[PDB]
């Protein structure tokens, strides 16, 4: 029920920018890949292109285009990310690593051309020097979480909020608490959601042939109504 | 895939029957893969394309091929409500009981996108 969601029926080419401060560290991400919202899939692959990645792989993913998720049929009137294409959104969010600093990201995510692009800020504060982030102590993977998702009547837009967590190589788990706004950057009319969440699932890998600090990221997200017995 | 695999997938996600037809004729692996390990028959269950789906059988597809999400062709089918896929997928064997990594048949999608015609057959 959007005419944006026309633009997503089929494989759909991705770039991804990211220029990054954390604790004063300066770098810059740029990706590219593809999209099949169909079947909400993203194939992925990431490069640093200042050097050595000061922070660890895994806690860019969630900074790192949800218009990629599947939305069945019988939701597509609760799919807000593609109805705000395609003139697109900002998705800006706070991070939290417990016991640890934080990141702060703007994003906007829009078309241009064909292509689906993510340009992002991020800001990072108040890391420990040997905490689990800066001290590179997490696992090279990722679990699946669940991503609520509520309108926002006021802003023409959406709230959403989260946990990752992420393995830590001493068998215990970081958590990232994600708190997460979008807004439409068009004047058109957009789909605001009945209360619902996102089920996440991927997978982090490296390219043999690739000779700079990189990630390959396989990802897989369904859209799913609150059933009985949740809450 | 390989060269071919990779058309092969591309052609079989964009719904190209008569590509999909002379790729098969001219030897391509019907069950190419891709990263995620969706074969050609898994994107032709996912797009609705019966004509693709029963050139991909009648050249040997593994009907109960899974991606590494655990998705099999009848899931995908069962996802978009293809009631005729699902026909024809169970026909060649699809496995009714197979369950992706949320531990779901696709019955049980069936029954979580309230599609009464598709739970009536996936039982």
């Amino acid at each position: 029920v959007s005419k944006g969601e026309e633009l997503f029926t089929g494989v759909v080419p991705i770039l991804v920018e990211l220029d990054g401060d954390v604790n004063g560290h300066k770098f810059s991400v740029s990706g590219e890949g593809e999209g099949d919202a169909t079947y909400g899939k993203l194939t992925l692959k990431f490069i640093c292109t200042t050097g050595k990645l000061p922070v660890p792989w895994p806690t860019l993913v969630t900074t790192l285009v949800q218009c990629f998720s599947r939305y069945p049929d019988h939701m597509k009137q609760h799919d807000f990310f593609k109805s705000a294409m395609p003139e697109g959104y900002v998705q800006e969010r706070t991070i939290f690593f417990k016991d640890d600093g934080n990141y702060k990201t703007r994003a906007e995510v829009k078309f241009e051309g064909d292509t689906l692009v993510n340009r992002i800020e991020l800001k990072g504060i108040d890391f420990k020097e040997d905490g689990n982030i800066l001290g590179h102590k997490l696992e090279y993977n990722y679990n699946s979480h669940n991503v609520y998702i509520m309108a926002d009547k006021q802003k023409n837009g959406i709230k959403v909020n989260f946990k990752i967590r992420h393995n830590i190589e001493d068998g215990s788990v970081q958590l990232a608490d994600h708190y997460q706004q979008n807004t439409p950057i068009g004047d058109g009319p957009v789909l605001l959601p009945d209360n619902h969440y996102l089920s996440t699932q991927s997978a982090l890998s490296k390219d043999p042939n690739e000779k700079r600090d990189h990630m390959v990221l396989l990802e897989f997200v369904t859209a799913a109504g609150i059933t009985l017995g949740m809450d | 895939g390989s060269d071919l695999g990779k058309k092969l997938l591309e052609a079989a996600r964009a719904g190209q029957g008569d590509e999909v037809r002379i790729l098969m004729a001219n030897g391509a692996d019907v069950n190419a893969e891709d990263l995620h390990g969706s074969t050609p028959l898994h994107l032709a269950a996912l797009i609705g394309h019966l004509e693709i789906v029963e050139v991909l059988l009648k050249y040997g597809a593994d009907v109960n091929a899974s991606d590494m999400w655990g998705n099999t062709p009848l899931h995908l089918a069962a996802w978009s409500g293809h009631l005729e896929i699902v026909e024809v997928l169970l026909k060649n064997g699809a496995d009714v009981n197979a369950q992706d990594k949320f531990g779901k048949t696709a019955f049980d999608i069936s029954i979580d996108n309230g599609n009464e015609d598709l739970a009536e057959i996936l039982q």
